[PDB]
């Protein structure tokens, strides 16, 4: 759902619009969420 | 597409008659319009008469319009060109032609499709 | 895997005989359906045509895979390119039908005409071979799908709506002359 | 007033595999009913499962003949469906019309030699890795293979395996490059007793997991 | 912004035959009434049962006359609505718009001889597969056929079958090729009684499950 | 009902398309349907 | 159902599109699902 | 009749970035699966938090190196994803295809000298007002600042402030006009001991709030 | 886009046969029609005869109709148009082309696409 922007669903079925993926994780969104903060040590504010 | 079958010509004297003749090869169901060019020895084609399938709707140029005459045969689906006292000014080469794409009176004599070899006609006097 | 041979039956051996395993397939391209909607070419055109589906190329597509089939059914659709109108008559028409403006007759609209058209044949399936003639390497005069006309034809495409196709027949490939196996020319990027 | 509209442009043209319809012009037709028509077929690689065909050795024969000399490998072909020993065959006239494969690919081996003649074969699945296949079974020994010989089973079915880097594969040959994208398939003749011009003939038809992918054009026309 | 669309290629021009409508330009206009006006026909077929017209044997009459003769065969003709002597019939002048037709077509027989005349006629339907037709009813027995005399009652009605390979059948003979597609039909004289000039007329009429299939339009205009 | 082939209603009013009929029965259907069948007579099957 | 990728309803009735077939069994697909598989004789794994 | 539309005039022409699609040729194609793919990045601001890149000092260095004189200025380079020391920088090859930007951005610093070398380092933000910027720690002092010395931790992360007087900055200085339109960031070295040759490794990577604004094209192309 | 590779001209005299040929550098799935004009010395180019695709449809000049021939290769894709009995006259420099937007009869002879470099056909007396 990137860049489409029409409300109304699309004609054609999703069998041919595009191809389909089958099965059998964002890396860097947990990478940087995950990165530190903060401080270290103490603080005398 | 379509090819024109023409008949007729031949040689006569001055104050004569001729009749040619014009039956294209394929009978669709078209509306059709039928025409006749000349082409003089050492002058180029021009219009001579025209006439439309649906009706009788007929042109004519301002050479031939009270001696020659346009006819149609609904029936066998054919065209006759009748020249009529003729004159030494009337020898010249008579192409037959088709103009399927539009049928206006107003350009009836402008635009043909399919041409067919022409007949000759060679008037004496 | 071992069997009697001379008997006939089918068998399919896995790879799980020595500890594979089967995976799982999906055969929608190689629907009957599915691949002979597709237009093809028809590249002898008159100004008077009679639909037959015998007469698309040998060896493409559809056509070969329709020549791989003894019986067939199948509605139709047409792409025709023409001059002036366009008359159609059915299965069993004369051909002084073709003239008249009774019979559905298309006049030409800019690009091209697009119609569908129906299964006409008297005969509850059409075939490919016929072994023995039908009057008192051709086919039965009735193995068509109607007439067209206009005053020149340049180009019919059709396409086999809801087709369905009976016993199946030989279907061959381009022979290999003295390689190993018959090398081409494969699309790849430039530089 | 009326409903606006904008007519797009890149729309509209004619695709020849599009997939919409067409317009009618003639209406209520019924056709003759052929209920419970026999030997009706909506998958091509159904027939191509339980209908197999020859494969094509050299002089153009179907089969291999035991031969009376030091030579243990009766014939080898490349796991292609553009080699050109199935040249002749239903499957490889089918996968002509499609760019890519996957999947098992069935042998059958019948033998038609009399009752008082023996034999033992094998047939060994040779990936690719290696410049030139082996020819002798002590050294195709160390591939996938499977032996078998003679009795009152007369047929012997092997699987050959789709073992690949990418999960499909491409029904034809690019160019002249050499050494086959897929292994090899050798067939030898482990031994044999007074077996002097019995054949064994070689059939192939799809596996159980076979696929063709996208339907294609491509012979001259 | 606004709805967008695709103006297809190929959709569009006027068939003749199309099932869509026009745009209406005069509202509100009412038709004067006709509630219960006689004489409807809603099927050109229910007419054509209901109403039997006449056949044309030789010298243009709807009848055949008995001879003082040899031969017992009054007439003969093809089972085809483009007959010779279906030429002026109602069936025949329906069955000519269109392509295909299928089942019953039914024969009246009336006699119009004196009361001090009898007769005994006989008609049988002629399969195709024999070259020409039989000319005398000990050998046309052999056919489906049936038999009647002259009484109180001076109608017969015979119902010829539909039989054949295909489902349906042409409405028009293709080409001077002979020996049509369908039977013949043959009417004999088995005897008769001072009966020397006395007729017998003859009409047609469809079946119970006659049919025709597809318009077209084929006249010369 | 004869030669229409469209599922969706008509874009414009009844009373537009075409005109409206006024009150104030197929003849040859029921002289078809009335008519005789069977035999005259005693039957010896 | 083959190469038809629109979701919504035809515009004309099915009577129109194409025609209608009347009655009065894949044969391919039970003679390959009714294929022998397994082994013959006995197994020594 | 049939359902009256208007063709708008402006309306229909192809944008390259317009929101809808197109329609489709070839129904029913698989792709092989990739689940669990390693190495997915769905937005290009958290690579660019994640991974820092370094700066570009003089000499094309990514540090800068302690000096035996009497200036304390190590190195001053504009707020300014198109300045000079950026120029080599994930965040600015990022940043050259936007419009706009808003946020924070981070430099980290890290002491690559011996365990026997201290120092004692500061970094101010010299937001515009001034001409040029403070030459002196002394003189910098009075902005927004940090100070660190060197010990077992190696890196210090300071995070530049966006103070502005619109709520969005351009990503690319305008013309030859001086002073640039944000601060400048100043880094001083406030003592060391027995650190002659040893450097200070700087990098830079985007804020917890950072963010680019309107996609654009404008290299040569 | 296409590019025409013409063969087959030289030097002959009159009374005998010369045979060109014509074959397009790509194999795109069009309908083209190959024609033939003709440049004589000192005059302008001018139409000879053309060929349709799909079908054999062949166009000619009323100057050359009962002596050439053309026809069309499926399999090579190519064009031959076979000079039969040529006069003194035929002497002119023979150009091919394509004409794919339209493949319609009626206009078959007046808008080709892509020519490529004639050739040189002078015969002797």
């Amino acid at each position: 759902s990137g860049n489409t922007g029409s409300i109304i669903n699309n004609y054609y079925m999703q069998q041919y619009q595009n191809s389909m993926d089958t099965q059998l994780n964002d890396w860097f969104s947990k990478l940087a969420s995950s990165a530190f903060s903060g401080l270290f040590g103490a603080l005398l504010a | 597409q379509v090819q024109l079958q023409e008949s007729g010509g031949g040689l006569v004297q001055a104050g004569d008659s001729l009749r040619l003749s014009c039956v294209p090869s394929v009978r669709t169901s078209d509306n059709y319009i039928m025409g006749w060019f000349r082409q003089p020895p050492g002058k180029e084609r021009e219009f001579v008469a025209a006439i439309r399938r649906s009706d009788g709707t007929t042109k004519y140029a301002a050479s031939v319009k009270g001696r020659f005459a346009i006819s149609r045969d609904v029936a066998k689906n054919a065209a006759y060109l009748q020249m009529n006292s003729l004159k030494a000014e009337d020898t010249a080469v008579y192409y037959c032609a088709a103009k399927y794409q539009s049928t206006f009176y107003s350009t009836m004599d402008v635009q043909y499709d399919y041409w067919g070899q022409g007949t000759q006609v060679t008037v004496s006097s | 895997t071992t069997s009697a041979g001379e008997s006939a039956d089918p068998v399919t051996t896995t790879v799980e005989n020595y500890g594979g395993e089967t995976q799982v397939q999906r055969r929608h391209h190689t629907d009957v359906g599915f691949i002979m909607d597709r237009f093809v070419k028809i590249n002898n055109t008159n100004p008077t045509h009679v639909i037959d589906l015998m007469q698309t190329h040998q060896h493409g597509l559809v056509g070969a895979l329709l020549r791989a089939a003894t019986y067939y059914f199948s509605d139709l659709e047409i792409v025709v390119r023409h001059e002036g109108n366009l008359t159609w008559v059915p299965n069993g028409a004369p051909e002084a039908a073709l003239s008249n403006a009774g019979n559905p007759t298309a006049y030409n609209k800019a690009p091209f005409t697009r119609l569908a058209l129906p299964y006409t044949a008297p005969h509850r399936v059409l075939a490919t071979v016929y072994n023995g003639t039908s009057k008192y390497t051709q086919l039965p005069a009735s193995f068509n799908f109607g007439a067209i006309r206009a005053t020149d034809i340049s180009e019919l495409l059709v396409r086999m709506k809801r087709a369905e196709l009976y016993c199946p027949r030989p279907l061959l490939a381009v022979e290999v002359t003295a390689q190993d196996r018959h090398k081409q020319k494969i699309i790849a990027p430039a530089k | 007033g009326i409903v606006p509209v904008a007519c797009s442009d890149g729309y509209g043209g004619l695709v020849t595999t599009d997939p919409k319809t067409a317009d009618p012009v003639y209406g209520k037709v019924y056709n003759p009913p052929r209920t419970n028509y026999p030997g009706r077929f909506t998958n091509l690689l159904d027939v191509a499962e339980a209908c197999p065909t020859f494969l094509c050795f050299d002089d153009g024969k179907p089969y291999v003949v035991t031969r009376e000399d030091e030579q243990r490998l009766l014939a080898k072909f490349d796991v292609s469906l553009a080699a050109k020993h199935m040249s002749n065959t239903y499957l490889s006239g089918i996968a002509q019309y499609y760019a890519q494969y996957s999947g098992t690919i069935n042998l059958h081996f019948m033998f038609t030699g009399s009752t008082d003649s023996k034999a033992r074969y094998m047939v060994a699945y040779v990936p690719p890795g290696v410049e030139t296949p082996p020819d002798t079974p002590e050294r195709a020994a160390h591939c996938i293979h499977a032996e078998w010989d003679t009795g009152l089973n007369s047929k012997f079915t092997f699987s050959i395996p789709y073992v690949s880097a990418a999960d499909y594969a491409y029904t034809a040959s690019d160019v002249a490059e050499t050494t086959n994208v897929q292994g090899w398939v050798c067939i030898y003749q482990i031994t044999h007793g007074k077996a002097q011009n019995d054949t064994l003939v070689v059939s192939v038809s799809a596996g159980k997991d076979f696929e063709l992918r996208l339907p294609i054009d491509p012979r001259t026309q």
